[PDB]
């Protein structure tokens, strides 16, 4: 759950 | 009028009181620091707020163009 620079969801970013 | 954010939302739109003018992207990390490069916390600016020992804080000037590369199967 986060919103890194590889991914917006919840479930890619964390 | 608004702006985008990334914080402690999914993700969230807001901006603040007419001073701004624009929207930033703050690069750090997560106190958790995942396998993800860098965390972007997004949101109201002014002036572009840019560091030098680690915070890029760089703008966009227009509506919605604000972010990052995010939404791609990685």
């Amino acid at each position: 759950h986060r919103y890194y620079e590889s991914s917006l969801e919840p479930w890619y970013p964390d | 009028i608004v702006c985008h954010t990334t914080a402690t939302s999914p993700i969230s739109a807001v901006t603040c009181p007419p001073g701004e003018n624009l929207c930033y992207r703050k690069m750090w990390c997560d106190a958790f620091c995942s396998s993800r490069g860098k965390v972007v916390e997004l949101g109201c600016a002014a002036t572009c707020p840019s560091k030098k020992p680690y915070e890029e804080v760089t703008c966009c000037s227009t509506d919605k163009c604000n972010p990052h590369p995010k939404q791609r199967p990685g």
